[PDB]
DNA sequence: CTGGAGACTAGGGAGTAATCCCCTTGGCGGTTAAAACGCGGGGGACAGCGCGTACGTGCGTTTAAGCGGTGCTAGAGCTGTCTACGACCAATTGAGCGGCCTCGGCAC
DNA sequence: GTGCCGAGGCCGCTCAATTGGTCGTAGACAGCTCTAGCACCGCTTAAACGCACGTACGCGCTGTCCCCCGCGTTTTAACCGCCAAGGGGATTACTCCCTAGTCTCCAG
């Protein structure tokens, strides 16, 4: 089964990165 | 959300490179256009099923382009269709009042030298901005259908041009690792963004030809306030990222959201503004937009720094293009494996529209 | 216009082309292909001048258009 | 008498189309594109050379097709076939 | 679907490669890609030869028509 | 070169649309067969030495039909 | 490893057609050779571009010929003797 | 030293499009010499053709005719 | 002063002519001039392919040498 | 036909061409190049004589053939 | 690792198609009278190009220390070949019947 | 200036002498090819630099210009003898449809 992620305002594992 | 991967071939299993949703549509059922290496642009009818699943209904096929088509776009009014291919020409299709609907060529925007990559539109509906492998961005008048402005300051292949919705500036990114932003009124380059400093050395903001994809389509905000640019690298080794700039200053990004591993290539914003549910720009409205990288799709909004949605492991090849729908209920993605995918959201899932 | 491409001129061009005898209406047709050629070789050539941001057509741009066509001379 | 003409013309190289008619043809065909255009005399020379070379080659291979069909004369069918096989249309 | 047997074409490209240089192997995907390309080339040449034969109001193909189409195409 | 069968050329020409086929064309096709490869393969090796590999890839044929100006759709 | 950069350069260049001998130094060289031949002579920009394209094609073709010459001599590196033999076998000088 | 304006990496790129791997350091002078000879042999013919036209300027068409005399028209 | 045997080259050129167009006339002066042209071409090819062979520190001449000479001259 | 150009003939031709030592397959590659050279000169001479309406072939046509090829010899 | 049905080879059958001739009607090559547009050459300086310069800026060249792919150079190692010769072996000259198409010479 | 005519010039083919030319055999050995090891000299960033390169810009010269005209060579065109593109007919040639074998490349 394919995996979808919907609208949230398990998602915590996919944070984008800055650079200091 | 829901994601449906089309297991049938749209362009005889050839890779799909461009999509667009009919912005002129004001209802719930949508019309889409797909461009493929089959030298054809196919207009399909996309509608959610009774269970909520997207259904694709073929409507028409356009074979006027001599060679493979790279970029296809619609006008803001939805009545004017611009198709770009490997023939270095732009075909203008209008309503003609195996195909179910009829499309007719009205204008032939000759004046491109090399492969065309990205086609940009104007809010007034009277202006074209187009980018090609000719290292040049060409600006045209619809009422005359002839070339009126030329920007040949790119030293390498141009893969994206975006027009400001307010109608003052235009942003072009080429393969020379240079971001050139021009004043449309002055018809001269105004801003150059190629090098950026972290912490105190300065390195290139963008990265060279190792992309396996053919598009670097950066986007303007529908309100024009922000510029979102993919295919960036940040030295933290280097990691892939997408940079955010504001109209206040176009030279330096305070924030970039990274995609370690594969590099982001296409970005597209929804035409529907939502009420507010770290923030890049602070106004009581918000906008939802999405970026297609090599093998994943990310979905952000105005406020959240981290992605609102993350969808991965769908296609077997590099994703080519992403296109939002008129009402925001559909998000069409195409890869270079010959098949496409759709992201469908329930009513007001992204938020409450303004 | 096209009638500048003169019938004895096509005669002599065919003679250098090695044609012994020309049918009477080839003249009414060959000029046609000339347009089909010209409306291409000129067509991109001017854009090249537009691409070089000059409004004068030059022999180098024409040679480039021929190179794209594949009949360089 | 014709063979004399072919020999004496294949010997030479000078331009075949009259200068001014070709120049005015080029200018008229550029007029429909967009007005206020400047063509250098060298550019018109290049156009004349290209057009004459194209027609020399096309008439050579249409004569080839005609001699194929056991006809010394060349007919429009020869022009269409030498255009299609070459890939022009 | 293809109308040329895989093994003869494979062995002939192998011997021509040996005539070029030894130990130049071939992989399957390249083998079918080249076979498809040669398929299209030959079928296009045959279509042009059909047209050329139609010119001479004889339906049959003659050996020359092939060489005439070749030399018009500017190959040799 | 005899591996290219007579029925192969026959149905090739039949797909081309012809009705009648001679005999002398057959070997002739083999001729025009090999010379085609007799160019393409060289470019392949002209790329294979560039590729520094011993087994050719799918990019070699793409570049071959790009150089010869006869690019073909499909794989 | 050494060599891959050369292959990447070949891929970048053979596909491409841009300029390699830079415009201004070639203009200076053409002007100097013109003054050597006869003074007070003017070279159009398109004329210099055409001349530089001809120069480009001649040198790339002669370098291809000298590559064939060096490959025949069973060595990858070129040498001036290869160039001399390529010129003589071409009948130029 | 005007002929020296043709840099070493420029000749190297010229070689790369020529399809070679290792360029010897002794070839730069020889290639500069042959290039100057070729430019001389084409400039003389272009100049004679331009003077035949009674013009005070050589155009892009004249050098094309000079190359046609040479045999590598382009 | 010629080294190609005269009788044999005359028959060879007649047989070549019969391939192009049958019933063709060849005179002694034309055949002698053709012999001179062929001898000049072959002597030039042998001399400069000998140079190409001595380039590779070899004294003999193999088919690759003549092939390279012809390829460089532009005849292939 | 071609076998009239015998091995000792090409041997003495090579000796007067300047090469001292000769291999085996040149004996056939030289016949091949001789055929390729003769075909063009014969074709163009036949065309010129057809232009002159001559079954014969004047030596003037032969020297013009060489001039077209580039190996003129009286 | 072993098996067997779709495909390649020859052939009878003849039948459809390529080839060559027969007016034959049409239409395409001289040709002469002329004129008419083409080639050429003379100005005006208005308005447009390339030259040349200053600035910057930054992409690209230049040097060096550095190392390793590679030229080549010495030493086998096997191998075709140019030596002499002895056999064939095409064959040049010396003559022809017999000609016919061509090319220079001569006369009207 | 051109048509006829004579006369040589390749034909084209034998019919032989002897005659230089070619082929095949034997192999000692000069040389192609291979192998290996050395030094040496082209590929690689760091840093300096430096010079293409772009953009504007005052100054200035060579594309150039249409009008007449000078003329004048070439194009239009109608007449007309004459070649040829073509339909039809008969003739000879060469692939379709099994028939059978077979064979071998693909499949379990």
């Amino acid at each position: 089964q394919p995996v979808k992620i919907g609208c949230v305002w398990v998602l915590q594992q996919f944070a984008a990165c800055f650079l200091e | 959300m829901k994601v449906i991967t089309c297991e049938i071939a749209w362009h005889n299993k050839e890779p799909v490179y461009s999509l667009d949703f009919q912005h002129g549509t004001a209802g719930r059922i949508h019309r889409l256009a797909s461009a493929g290496v089959d030298t054809n642009v196919r207009i399909w009818k996309v509608e959610k099923g009774p269970d909520g699943k997207a259904i694709v209904e073929f409507l028409s096929n356009l074979a006027r382009h001599t060679k493979a088509v790279n970029v296809v776009r619609f006008s803001p009014t939805g009545e004017i269709l611009a198709s770009g291919g490997d023939d270095a020409v732009i075909l203008l299709w209008k309503v003609n009042d195996l195909n179910k609907e009829n499309w007719t060529v009205v204008k032939t925007l000759r004046g491109h030298l090399e492969d065309v990559y990205d086609i940009c539109w104007a809010t007034d509906g009277n202006l074209m901005a187009s980018a090609s492998v000719d290292n040049t961005a060409i600006i045209w008048d619809v009422s005359k259908g002839q070339k009126i402005s030329i920007f040949n300051e790119h030293k390498s292949y141009v893969q994206g041009v975006t027009w400001d919705p307010l109608g003052q500036y235009v942003a072009t990114l080429s393969c020379d690792r240079v971001l050139r932003v021009y004043s449309i009124q002055k018809k001269r380059v105004a801003f150059n963004v190629s090098k950026m400093l972290s912490g105190a050395r300065s390195y290139r903001m963008f990265h060279d030809d190792s992309m396996k994809s053919f598009f670097r389509r950066l986007s303007f905000t529908p309100d024009g306030s922000l510029l979102l640019t993919p295919a960036g690298c940040v030295e933290s080794n280097v990691m892939n990222t997408t940079y955010v700039f504001s109209r206040k200053n176009l030279k330096r990004p305070i924030a970039h959201l990274p995609c370690p591993g594969k590099a982001t290539l296409a970005v597209r914003c929804c035409p529907v503004y939502f009420e507010l549910r770290v923030e890049l720009m602070s106004l009581p409205y918000r906008l939802v937009f999405a970026v297609a990288s090599e093998d994943s799709v990310l979905l952000y909004d105005t406020q959240q720094s981290f992605p609102f949605g993350y969808v991965s492991n769908i296609h077997y090849h590099t994703l080519s293009d992403i296109s939002w729908s008129s009402d925001g209920a559909f998000l069409a993605i195409s890869s270079t494996d010959g098949y496409c995918s759709f992201v469908t959201f329930e009513k007001d899932e992204l938020g409450i529209p303004l | 216009n096209i009638q500048g491409i003169t019938k004895p001129a096509i005669r002599r061009l065919a003679r250098r082309g090695g044609v012994k005898r020309i049918s009477g209406l080839i003249y009414e047709e060959t000029r046609g292909v000339l347009k089909v050629f010209l409306e291409n070789v000129i067509r991109d050539a001017v854009t090249y001048t537009e691409h070089a941001k000059r409004k004068t057509v030059t022999a180098m741009d024409v040679v480039y258009a021929l190179k794209r066509q594949g009949r360089t001379l | 008498v014709a063979l004399r003409e072919i020999r004496r013309y294949q010997k030479s190289t000078e331009l075949l189309i009259r200068k001014l008619p070709f120049q005015r043809l080029v200018r008229e065909i550029a007029q429909d594109f967009k007005t206020d255009l400047r063509f250098q005399s060298s550019a018109v020379m290049a156009l004349q050379e290209a057009c004459e070379a194209y027609l020399v080659g096309l008439f050579e291979d249409t004569n080839l097709c005609a001699i194929h069909a056991k006809r010394v004369t060349i007919m429009p069918k020869d022009i269409q076939l030498a255009r299609r096989i070459r890939g022009e249309r």
